[PDB]
Formats: C-alpha cells, structure tokens, sequence
C-alpha cells in the first residue's frame, strides 16, 4: 500500500537531483568564467 | 521561461552540436522542472516516429514534444508533503518526525522503481543530516518537491 | 593576437623560446582569458609537444591558429554577461552576495584562487551590514580596471 508514494517520491528525487547536478555546475561555470577573466586582467595589468 | 530553458539546453549540447543525445530527454525534462518517470519518456518517444528514430534532439523538437505533452508533464509538479508521509511511517511507527539515512536509503534503494547509492549519495549532498545521522523527513520532503 | 613583441618580453633570456608553463599568461598576455584547463588541453592535442620543455614563437603562432575559434570565444563575453552568470548565486535576486559565498565561489570552485589573490579582489570593496556586496559593481569594478 506504500509502493505507489515511494514511486512518486523516487520521480521527484529523480528531478531534484538534476535540478541540484545542473544548479551546482552552473555555478562551477560562473566561477571559472569569472576567474578566466580576472587571470586574463591580472597578467596585462602586470605585464603592461 | 525559454532564454533559461535554452541555457539549459546550451548545458546539455555538450558537443555544441545544436542537438542533445535522445538518451538525456528526461533529465532535460527534469532539469527544466518536470519529474517524470522514466517510462513517461519512453512513451512520449516511441509515440512519435520522428523522435523514435532519432539520435539527438534539437531544442526545437524538445520545445515540441513539451507542448504536445504538456499535461502530462504539468502532472508531475503536483505532489504534496502529505503524498509520502506514510510511506515513512513504516520506517517511523513511533512518529518521532525522523528517519536513519540507513531506512532511507533502503526505502529509495530497496523498493519503489529503485534509484541506485550513486543517486541517493548525490540526493544526502543537498539533504539535511544531523549529527545524529538521522533525517527530518517533513523537512526533507519539503525541499524535494521545493521550487 | 600573437605578438613578437610581447613574446620578446616574455623571453627575458632571448633564447628564443620561453617556458610551456608560460604559455598560459602569455596567451593572457596578447589579449585572451582561457581557462587553464584549455591552456593543458591545447598543449596536449599537439603530440608533438609531448616532451617539449619549452615553445617558440612559431610553434605558439601554431597553436594560436589551430584553437583561433576557443580562443575567440575567451574575448567576446562583455561585462553585463558575468554579471547575469552570477544570478546561480543569487536566485532571491537581491543583487547581493554575501563575501562568504563570493569568496567561497572564488576560491572553492572552479580553477580556484588563493585566499591572497581574493583578499586583494576585497580590498577596498564595499561591504554592508548584512555583509553582502553589490556583485555587479565587484564584478564591473574588476574588468573595467
């Protein structure tokens, strides 16, 4: 009589762990961008 | 709405080929907000001869198959709290409001359409563990279907 | 954007070639911002390089060539756009960041800085009660420079 609530959690942790895996990779990317840009700023400033 | 699903989409082309592999359609969907099952998915792609016999996908399929599907899909963002709180009672016959990550993972392991350790491991990083090792399961519910 | 001249800077011995683990500021220094992970990776596409303990000019004018389309892509991104990436980090929208997330995002994701380099980024940035900073002008005020 559980089977079916399981199930229908088990979907929802399914789309949670996505929407989590994605969220933190969007992050990652944001800071590598953002740590690209300031290696590329801080060289010029120095070298220049 | 689309510009953050398109992004979302821009994730998944990991080749940058304009084009997802069709074998990702449900973490897409999951990832843009759905949760369906898994045989949900394969429904929807075996239905349409198009998708049945592609490889990849592009947004704009996708975007189409959304729309025809749109129903279905909109159905698995209902649940509620309540739907899961007997499902923990047989880990919680004394109602004390909390599960050990042991009977959890067994109930998401063990029963059900079974999710492997690697998921459930990936789930406990966004979960809420006390140093008790144990998990307040109206909490944890709430943040599942938190969004 | 290879540059001779800049090469020569780099080349503070006129041996003609400078250090492989150089190549990466001197791509930053002609004008691009790749990631380190695609300085590593275009080094490595090159077989040739395998044990070559420096690189000339002409060999880094080859490569530059080759990988011209990613190195391209390192330049377009204009300020606005770093700006909108850093909403993950703020979904409440409220256009604030606390320094710990900033920090932690800076130096715990990603090609990680030091706590040295972050510390400088601080300097001077405006800080409130709250201890959140206003990200659009930290990340404004670290490209415009």
């Amino acid at each position: 009589q559980i089977s079916q609530a399981i199930k229908y959690l088990q979907n929802n942790i399914k789309g949670f762990i996505i929407r989590q895996r994605v969220n933190d990779e969007m992050k990652v990317n944001c800071a590598t961008l953002l740590q690209a840009a300031y290696r590329g700023h801080s060289i010029r400033a120095n070298v220049f | 709405a689309t510009r953050a699903n398109k992004d979302i989409f821009t994730l998944f082309d990991k080749k940058g080929q304009g084009a997802i592999a069709k074998d990702s359609l449900g973490d897409y969907l999951r990832a843009i907000g759905y949760n369906p099952t898994n045989q949900l998915v394969q429904d929807i792609i075996n239905a349409d001869s198009s998708l049945r016999d592609a490889s990849s996908l592009t947004l704009d399929q996708i975007t189409g198959l959304i729309e025809v599907n749109e129903k279905e899909l909109d159905a698995t963002t209902k649940a509620k709290t309540e739907d899961f709180v007997k499902a923990f009672q047989v880990f919680d016959k004394e109602s004390t409001g909390k599960v050990s990550v042991g009977d959890l993972r067994y109930m998401l392991t063990g029963l059900g359409e079974k999710l492997t350790d690697a998921e459930v491991d990936e789930l406990l990083k966004g979960v809420e563990v006390d140093s008790n090792g144990e998990i307040d399961y109206k909490k944890f519910i709430e943040d599942v279907l938190r969004q």
